[PDB]
Formats: structure tokens, C-alpha cells, sequence
DNA sequence: ATCAGAATCCCGGTGCCGAGGCCGCTCAATTGGTCGTAGACAGCTCTAGCACCGCTTAAACGCACGTACGCGCTGTCCCCCGCGTTTTAACCG
DNA sequence: GATATCGATGTATATATCTGACACGTGCCTGGAGACTAGGGAGTAATCCCCTTGGCGGTTAAAACGCGGGGGACAGCGCGTACGTGCGTTTAAGCGGTGCTAGAGCTGTCTACGACCAATTGAGCGGCCTCGGCACCGGGATTCTGAT
């Protein structure tokens, strides 16, 4: 039943659920990992979380929306790599 | 520790957001390769982002050339710069 | 590369099913050439056992 | 005082703006030019249908503010703009606030 | 140089001209002229990838023109198109 | 169904055109008078326009197919093209 | 009519039998064929504009791969 | 598991029409000088880049009980596959 | 047990208040307008030619109807199961800021360089001579599968 109040609320809300610091401070290791020594902005960090954030809850709609088609709600990884295939860029 | 942070990375964020996006229950050979593949994507456009900054003799990585990479791959996103 | 795969499918010059093979072998190449493809395409077999009728 | 091409053509675009790439940017030898009022018009027009259709989209939910995802929800209310921008997606997008029949009960 | 430019101004001004007492916020601010800033490029190489094709190493209206045709859908910018004759026309006549 | 994969493997192998002359081309000559009246078409570009609609109807419905796996065994729907277009974003 | 039928319904069966699709429909061959105009008024449209500029009124193997690259995919045609 | 059947995979003979290749030429590729011009390196202004801290706690992680559903079996009917035959039209010339 | 007080403690009910964020002006800054000189490029059209549509015949594999038919989306039920939801633990995220300092971006200087011009020359493709694997028709080896 709750179910209800929590969509009503999250589509009241917009707060960005990834945190910059934990993504920053991945980026910063990744970053130095590859190439050491480089610096990294703040708004590029901000940006590139808000594109991995776009871009998982876009997987997720199209997620969701593959499997209510199969009369379904839970899903399997079979349809994440469906929707990577016929993105392609697996 | 500031290595090593692959499971740093949460999932429960990921199903809170899909849980927003409708989703009611997922499972657990989903993250297995879920986050396989997302390290991977993360380090493709880490990677072709610090490549893209690399031109203008910066050391910095600059807000446009994070759009404009990301727009190159096609899976460009809108922000401050750019 | 498409030599190579040519030779593999048992013929003397090229063609562009060749051609074919030798972009989808490579993971790379269908990462970045991924965007064009070439008469008559194809790809490995990545059939499923779904298809077949059960019983 | 100094004449400039603004009040004489009547648009608050910058004109010459272009003219820095083409001068700058050394593009070729002949660019531009009578390419910048051409493009301001342009944009000024797209902006001018784009402002009209977030206003639009704004006023359905009984409040007067901006928002991104507002955005979000006129493009994606558009099939011609999305096939514009099919390969993107805009952050905050979420879901729209029509609940389907799939998730409301019996 | 130093100063840093920004494109979202320009929209500002016809927004105030329309409607001054409503506006935008900062994280739309920055999406509207990443967007502006976007299709200014777009535009931009879309004259340039007609110019090389073509062999066409000038670009004076027609170039431009059919840039504003092949990026925008065609009665959207066959209208442009109508207005932006007729206003270029007008401009050479009078000087 | 099962023999059906059989042909699939067949027309997989298959590296050759199907309906060149006589047909296609009459199709792009009407679309080409509906657009502008009096349009040719070359023969070796009229090639490269069938294979590469085949090419992506090919790959279009392969994703299809494998979208109507998860709707169980075998059976395609108008939904699926539907969805499946919506999902990358040709809809 | 026949603007229809350009395409028959073993030809979509055929690209089926080489595109995956084991199990078919009716309406499955008619939307497949309206994608199919939408696609093809696209590209024959964009090669209208381009050989409007130069004023030409024909298009050549490499207006087709202009006009191909505009869409994104882009494609390699014969000759150039 | 095991034998027979349809389709398929590779090969052989022929029509040919687009491929393999010779020659000119002419419009472009190369070499050489100028030098103001525009990219590479030391320096001014100063912004935010790497890493952590006072304090509260939201949330991630680990764990307990159980229900909506994951996956599989069963009934159906309708709705598209398999095949014989005709026409019809695709590629050929 | 009743009538008439005491208070009391959530429950609103506003009422200031001060704070993050949006909306207007402001000092100033740097690049376009005016403008003349000088270089090139497509509008327009003629001309060789070629090449793609229209069309006649053919002729054999494919489109399409008739008939038989079987199998699978949908619906419902049943065994299991895995996270849904919540409780306990911990731990840095966040607000706001700092220590140390690197370079974003620009400015100045300096020094190799490519448009321009001209002579020399040669590579790619048109034209055209010559030819050989694609495509079609037919047979032997390979693969998958129906029925038992």
C-alpha cells in the first residue's frame, strides 16, 4: 500500500539519490589510476554523475517497461543486456 | 583506503531509483553484471573525457569537454558547461 | 584480418561477408565500427534453445 | 555615438558574435558573413517555441517556476523532438505524474 | 577573454521583454546554454560538412539556408526560410 | 519453427540481393515523384539502399525476436516493434 | 495498392527467416512497411535538399552517402 | 539414444557485365624564397584542485519474517506454419 | 451521583524572523561597426556522353490461395524463494571551512612556418581493351530434426 505513497513523493521530490563525494573520490582514484597526477573539476564530477544517473534511470524505465510487457514486475539480467543489444553499445 | 573502491559504488541507490521508476523488486544475479558493466562504461567515458581535455595543454578536466565527449559517444547530457 | 577469417572460411579472395566477420570478431571493432554495417550481415551464433518447440 | 548593427537591424541577438569565430577561427577565407543574423534568426525562433512549450508545460501542474524537469516532460510529451534527441536523456527525467493502470489497485 | 561568456543573457533579455516577472533557475540556466551553445556548434559544423562536400569554399546564404533545412524538420524551416528571403532582401534594399 | 532456424542459418549464409530491378525500383521512383517529380536513381546506389534497409531490418528484428522471447516461446507482436522502437528511441 | 504490395509478405517472411523473428503477424508486416516509408521518405527527402542546393535534381553515390551520414548510422556506399 | 527426411554447405558448368588492367594528361603534388603571423614556453591574476576536519545523523550494510511473484504445468482456440499447385513476376538479355 | 471549577497538554493557529534562492542593476572590458583594399567562387548555361527508366520476351523459382493442423499467449494454480519492509550497527555525506599549492586563462615574447608565386612533373581516373568470379541451375557432403 505504501508503494503509492512513495511514487507520490518521489515524483514530489527530485534530490539527487548519488552522493558527490563517494563519486568524486571514485573518479579521483579512476582518474589517477589511469593517468597520475591530472586534476578533476567539480561541475564535470557533478555532470558525469548526473549522466550515469540519467543514463541508469533511463536503463531502469526501459527495464520496467520490458517487463510489465512480459507480465511481469522483477526482472532478470537477460532483459539489462536485451536493452544494451538493441542500444548496441555492448 | 583510496584504492580498491569497486564495491564502493552502491546498489541500493540504484534500486531506490528504480523503485521511483516503478520497479518493485529486482534480483541478485542483476548487480553481478550490472555493475560489471557499468565499471566498464564508467571507464570508457573516464577514459574519453581525460582524452578529450588532453588536447589544450590542460591539466584539469573542463566541463565542456566532458559534454562534448559524452556527446561524441552519443549518450550526451546537458550541465553547467559546455 | 579479413584474410586471415577468409582463409578460415575456406576461400582464395575477399568479399564482404568476410568483411563482416572480421568487424563482429574483434569486440573493439564492434564497439567503435559498430555504428555501419556491410551487405548482408551477420554474426556469431548466438542463438538461444528457446526457439525450438518444446516437449 | 557608435552605430551598430543591433538597433539598426532590430534584434537583441548578438550580431557579430559569429563574426569572432569567422575573424578568429580563421575557418576558411570566405565564411560567414551573412551567416550570423541567418542563425540569430534561427535561434531566436527555436528559443522563442521552446520558452512557449515549457510555459505550456509548466502551467499544467498549477505552478510558476522552471524547472529542468519540466523540460524533460514537454520534450517527452513531443515525438518529434524526441526522435531529435532519441540517443538522450535529461537528468531528473523520472516518470510522469499519470499513474498507469498496472500499478494502481483493483 | 577573461571575461567569461555566457549565452543565457540573450534569453533573459526576451524573457523579460515577454514575461519579466517569471524566470528560470541556475541548473536550467546552465542546461539552456549548454543547449544554445550546442546547436550554435551543431549549426556550425553542419556549414562546415556542406562546405567540404560540396568542394563549396564560400558560404553566403544558400549554404546556410539548406544547414537551417537539413538540422530543423521541413515546413518548420521552409517558413524560416520565407521569412529569412524576404528579411535579407529587405535588408540589401535599403541600406 | 524448428525448421525455421534451419532457414535461418540458410538466408544467414545468403550474400546476395532479392527484388533489385522490376520492384524497389519502382518504389523509390513513386516516393522520389511524390517528394520532386522527375528523379533517377543509380543502379549501383539502388543497391546500396536495398541492402542497407535489409541490413537494418535485419538487425531491427532481431531485436524484436529476441524481445519476444521474454513473452515466452515463440510469437511476435505488434507491441513489441512498438516498445522496442520506443525503448531506443525511433518512435 | 500496389505501393503497398511493392514489398510482398514472403519478402518480410524472407527477412524474418534472416532477421531472427521465427513467429509472424499481419500487422507486423504492415508496421514494418510504414517504418520502411518513414525511413525511406528520409533519406530520399534528404537527397532531394541536397541535390536542390547544387541544383542538380539527380542524386549520385556519394549524395546518397551524404545523405545517409546526416542520420547518424552512417554507411559506405559503392563506388565514391 | 537412433534411423530416415528436408533443408543446407560446398562444388561444377555457363552468361556476362562489371572487374583487371594499358595509356594519356592535366590538374594537381613538390620543391624553393618571404616573412608577418600564429603556436609553444616563461610569467600575472587568482580560482578552485587534493585531502581532511567539528557535528549530526541518513543511509549502507547485515539480518529476521513472510508474501507477491518466478518459474513451471495444465486447458484453449485461433491463428499463423507445412505443403501442393498456379500464376506471376525478377533477373536476365 | 451530579453541578460547577482547575488545569493541562497535545493541537492547531497564527506571528515574527532570518535564511537559501531568485531577480534586478552596476563598473568596466574587449571586440564588433564602419570602411577601404584586394582575392576568389558559385550563379548561369553550353556541351559531350552516359546511364538509368521504360519496355518486349522468357522462364523458372517465388508469391499466394486451399487445405490440414498443431502449438503457444493468456489465465489460473501450485512449490518455492528472495527481496519487501523493518530493526540494529556504523560510518562517512553533508554544511561550512581550511592547509598547501597548481594551474585556468590570459599576456608577452619568440621563433618555426605555410599562403602566395612560379617552374617542374607525375598519379588517378576517363576511355577503352580484355577477362573471370557473381548468379543461376544442378549434384555430392553437412546439419538439424521428426518419429520411435
Amino acid at each position: 500500500t505504501v508503494a503509492l505513497r512513495e511514487i507520490r513523493r518521489y515524483q514530489k521530490s527530485t534530490e539527487l539519490l548519488i552522493r558527490k563525494l563517494p563519486f568524486q573520490r571514485l573518479v579521483r582514484e579512476i582518474a589517477q589510476d589511469f593517468k597520475t597526477d591530472l586534476r578533476f573539476q567539480s561541475s564535470a564530477v557533478m555532470a558525469l554523475q548526473e549522466a550515469s544517473e540519467a543514463y541508469l534511470v533511463g536503463l531502469l524505465e526501459d527495464t520496467n517497461l520490458c517487463a510489465i510487457h512480459a507480465k511481469r514486475v522483477t526482472i532478470m539480467p537477460k532483459d539489462i543486456q536485451l536493452a544494451r543489444r538493441i542500444r548496441g553499445e555492448r | 583506503v583510496l584504492r580498491d573502491n569497486i564495491q564502493g559504488i552502491t546498489k541500493p541507490a540504484i534500486r531506490r531509483l528504480a523503485r521511483r521508476g516503478g520497479v518493485k523488486r529486482i534480483s541478485g544475479l542483476i548487480y553481478e553484471e550490472t555493475r560489471g558493466v557499468l565499471k566498464v562504461f564508467l571507464e570508457n567515458v573516464i577514459r574519453d573525457a581525460v582524452t578529450y581535455t588532453e588536447h589544450a595543454k590542460r591539466k584539469t578536466v573542463t566541463a565542456m569537454d566532458v559534454v562534448y565527449a559524452l556527446k561524441r559517444q552519443g549518450r550526451t547530457l546537458y550541465g553547467f558547461g559546455g | 584480418l579479413a584474410g586471415n577469417a577468409a582463409r578460415d572460411n575456406k576461400k582464395t579472395r575477399i568479399i564482404p561477408r568476410h568483411l563482416q566477420l572480421a568487424v563482429r570478431n574483434d569486440e573493439e571493432l564492434n564497439k567503435l565500427l559498430g555504428k555501419v554495417t556491410i551487405a548482408q550481415g551477420g554474426v556469431l551464433p548466438n542463438i538461444q534453445a528457446v526457439l525450438l518447440p518444446k516437449k | 555615438k557608435a552605430k551598430s548593427r543591433s538597433s539598426r537591424a532590430g534584434l537583441q541577438f548578438p550580431v557579430g558574435r559569429v563574426h569572432r569565430l569567422l575573424r578568429k577561427g580563421n575557418y576558411a577565407e570566405r565564411v560567414g558573413a551573412g551567416a550570423p543574423v541567418y542563425l540569430a534568426a534561427v535561434l531566436e525562433y527555436l528559443t522563442a517555441e521552446i520558452l512557449e512549450l515549457a510555459g505550456n508545460a509548466a502551467r499544467d501542474n498549477k505552478k510558476t517556476r522552471i524547472i529542468p524537469r519540466h523540460l524533460q516532460l514537454a520534450v517527452r510529451n513531443d515525438e518529434e523532438l524526441n526522435k531529435l534527441l532519441g540517443k538522450v536523456t535529461i537528468a531528473q527525467g523520472g516518470v510522469l505524474p499519470n499513474i498507469q493502470a498496472v500499478l494502481l489497485p483493483k | 577573454r577573461s571575461r567569461k561568456e555566457s549565452y543565457s543573457i540573450y534569453v533573459y533579455k526576451v524573457l523579460k521583454q515577454v514575461h519579466p516577472d517569471t524566470g528560470i533557475s541556475s541548473k536550467a540556466m546552465g542546461i539552456m546554454n549548454s543547449f544554445v551553445n550546442d546547436i550554435f556548434e551543431r549549426i556550425a559544423g553542419e556549414a562546415s560538412r556542406l562546405a567540404h562536400y560540396n568542394k563549396r569554399s564560400t558560404i553566403t546564404s544558400r549554404e546556410i539556408q539548406t544547414a537551417v533545412r537539413l538540422l530543423l524538420p521541413g515546413e518548420l524551416a521552409k517558413h524560416a526560410v520565407s521569412e529569412g528571403t524576404k528579411a535579407v532582401t529587405k535588408y540589401t534594399s535599403s541600406k
